């Protein structure tokens, strides 16, 4: 019954083009609730959920004013990465940051989170234990040693320890009808001869689910999980077959693993 | 009536310290932000202070960097404004704002005066 | 929300 | 530091005329956070338009906000005797900077 | 470095012809973020596409959501093409009902 809320930044140079492209996205479990876009016309924290809507316009002008803080933060962090790598001021860099918390069912937290990336790669992270960082290259040894000198963890801590944490419980409890709903998947086996079996599995929520294959119960295609765009997800698996074969879900709405045979 | 309501502003010699408050009333003051902002006689108006509505962030001007305080306690409704080490070019009149914001509330004081001089 | 406190940057 | 600049610094108008307002920002600031003030020489600022555009209560429709970006204007369109006073233009998308303030007189 | 995207074209509900449904095209597992996506009726660009926000996985890889309103129809062939810098041309996926 744990749930987690993370924030997920985007930030893309765009020489000769204009400013970097920043892209903002808060998710609250696998629901999206509120989006910052740096090419949008308000310029402003929309929201992205209903239960998020009930928020005053004081709410949305400071988080406005913090998205654009760390808009130009990730604008001075780009050039000062190029020149960390010795990158040229042609090509276009990418600056990935996500950070959030986790919540128990009692409401107490369990783990904080800080990860930066540089072109797609790991670059500097939070340890577990929300005081020391982990750095992946020489490059983010610098920065390592500069948040240190600014004892950076120690307000990151106080962040995802205490605010975090307390805007989760406030945001769960508004959205206590859509945060907190489990549905069970709905699954059904479909045959095609080539022959094969699909087991799918559509409209369950969160998105977390398994789906495995036993031949006369022995474990053995298989997509990975999609959004179906109305809040659910869809997922399945296909076994080839020659012309005894059971599909298992798991899934938190289900009471008992299901166990799938054809016809 | 959302009301706010100065005190403690007065003439001090220079160096010295003064605290001005502000009590808020009509609103829910707890909500909300709050701003210092000075104008000196015949001069343009000139932000001093901010202070969040739970007290965490605050942001001070440059010229009053260091030598401004700003706090509120939100049972009593009250915001302060501490000024040490007071010079000259503090002579102003202080208000206390509930303003700033994208929704179009604005809420003024009615100006308290702090006067430096020997 | 999102982090209300300044870092120094990378 | 966001720096609002605003020009001109007075205006020698007429009652009955139409006068422009205008509010140099030193970057690009949401529309949402950009507003307008107007102050008679004894008392304290009066809000006139936020959100770079938004009348507030009781304002009347002769004045009137545009712009977007770096560049923002005040228009009265009919100057009446008690709108000559000055204004300034106000971000506050981070802490609170007035423009220097426009003061409108008569001709 | 560079992550070529996985598509996925799919329906929200099972397609009956005649319903009103939406057409999902799943892009995702790509590096850098720079991406097009276009939705097909019959080989021909759709107009009114709405996309997701552009975030990421745990391995810093990229996905989006392109979705539109469509009625299912035997005649009518829909597909998704998707442009990357990691692609040399257009890959166009077709919609499957059984897949
Ligand atoms: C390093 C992160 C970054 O790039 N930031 C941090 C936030 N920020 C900022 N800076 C200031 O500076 C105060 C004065 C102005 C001249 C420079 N300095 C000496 N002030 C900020 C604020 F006042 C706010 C703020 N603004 C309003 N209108 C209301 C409230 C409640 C606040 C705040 F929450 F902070 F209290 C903000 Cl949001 C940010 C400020 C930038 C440099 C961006």
């Amino acid at each position: 019954g744990s749930h987690s809320m993370r924030y997920f930044f985007t930030s893309v140079s765009r020489p000769g083009r204009g400013e970097p492209r920043f892209i903002a996205v808060g998710y609250v479990d696998d629901t999206q609730f509120v989006r910052f876009d740096s090419d949008a016309a308000s310029q402003r924290m929309e929201p992205r959920a209903p239960w998020i809507e009930q928020e005053g316009p004081e709410y949305w002008d400071q988080e406005t004013r913090n998205v654009k803080a760390q808009s130009q933060t990730d604008r001075v962090d780009l050039g000062t990465l190029r020149g960390y790598y010795n990158q040229s001021e042609a090509g276009s860099h990418t600056i990935q940051i996500m950070y959030g918390c986790d919540v128990g069912s009692d409401g107490r937290f369990l783990r904080g989170y800080r990860q930066d990336a540089y072109d797609g790669k790991d670059y500097i992270a939070l340890n577990e234990d929300l005081r020391s960082w982990t750095a992946a290259d020489m490059a983010a040894q610098i920065t390592k040693r500069k948040w240190e000198a600014a004892h950076e963890a120690e307000q990151l801590r106080a962040y995802l320890d205490g605010t975090c944490v307390e805007w989760l419980r406030r945001y769960l409890e508004n959205g206590k009808e859509t945060l907190q709903r489990t549905d069970p998947p709905k699954t059904h086996m479909t045959h095609h001869p080539i022959a094969t079996l699909r087991c799918w599995a559509l409209g369950f929520y969160p998105a977390e689910i398994t789906l495995t294959w036993q031949r006369d119960g022995e474990d053995q295609e298989l997509v990975e999980t999609r959004p179906a765009g109305d809040g659910t997800f869809q997922k399945w698996a296909a076994v080839v077959v020659p012309s005894r074969y059971t599909c298992h879900v798991q899934h938190e709405g289900l009471p008992k693993p299901l166990t799938l045979r054809w016809e | 009536e959302v009301q706010l309501l100065e005190s403690g502003g007065g003439v001090v010699q220079p160096g010295r310290s003064l605290r001005l408050s502000c009590a808020a009333s009509g609103f829910t003051f707890s909500s909300y932000g709050m701003h210092w902002v000075r104008q000196a006689p015949g001069k343009g108006l000139e932000w001093v202070a901010v202070i969040s509505y739970d007290g965490s962030n605050k942001y001070y001007a440059d010229s009053v960097k260091g030598r401004f305080t700003i706090s509120r306690d939100n049972s009593k409704n009250t915001l302060y404004l501490q000024m040490n080490s007071l010079r000259a070019e503090d002579t102003a009149v202080y208000y206390c704002l509930y303003g700033g914001n994208s929704y179009g509330m604005d809420v003024w004081g009615q100006g308290t005066m702090v006067t430096v001089f020997n | 929300v999102v982090v209300g406190a300044c870092g120094v940057g990378k | 530091d966001i720096v609002m600049t605003q020009s001109p610094a007075t205006l020698s108008l007429s009652p009955g005329e139409r006068a422009t307002l205008s509010c140099r920002a030193s970057q690009s600031l949401s529309s949402s956070f950009l507003a307008w003030y107007q102050q008679k020489p004894g008392q304290a600022p009066r809000l006139l338009i936020y959100g770079a555009s938004s009348r507030a209560t009781g304002i009347p429709d002769r004045f009137s906000g545009s712009g977007s970006g770096t560049d923002f204007t005040l228009t009265i369109s009919r100057l009446e005797p008690e709108d000559f006073a000055v204004y300034y233009c106000q971000q506050s998308e981070s802490a609170l900077t007035f423009g220097g303030g426009t003061k409108v007189e008569i001709k | 470095i560079q992550r070529t995207p996985k598509i996925q074209v799919y329906s929200r509900h099972p397609a009956e012809n005649g319903k009103s449904n939406f057409l999902n095209c799943y892009v995702s597992g790509f590096h850098p973020s720079d991406i097009e996506v276009d939705l097909l009726k019959n080989g021909e660009r759709i107009e009114k596409v709405e996309h997701s926000d552009l975030s990421f996985s745990k391995d810093w890889s990229f996905y989006l959501l392109y979705y539109t309103e469509f009625t299912p129809t035997e005649k009518d062939e829909y597909a998704c093409r998707v442009n990357h810098v990691t692609l040399s041309q257009p890959k166009i996926v077709k919609w499957d009902r059984d897949m």
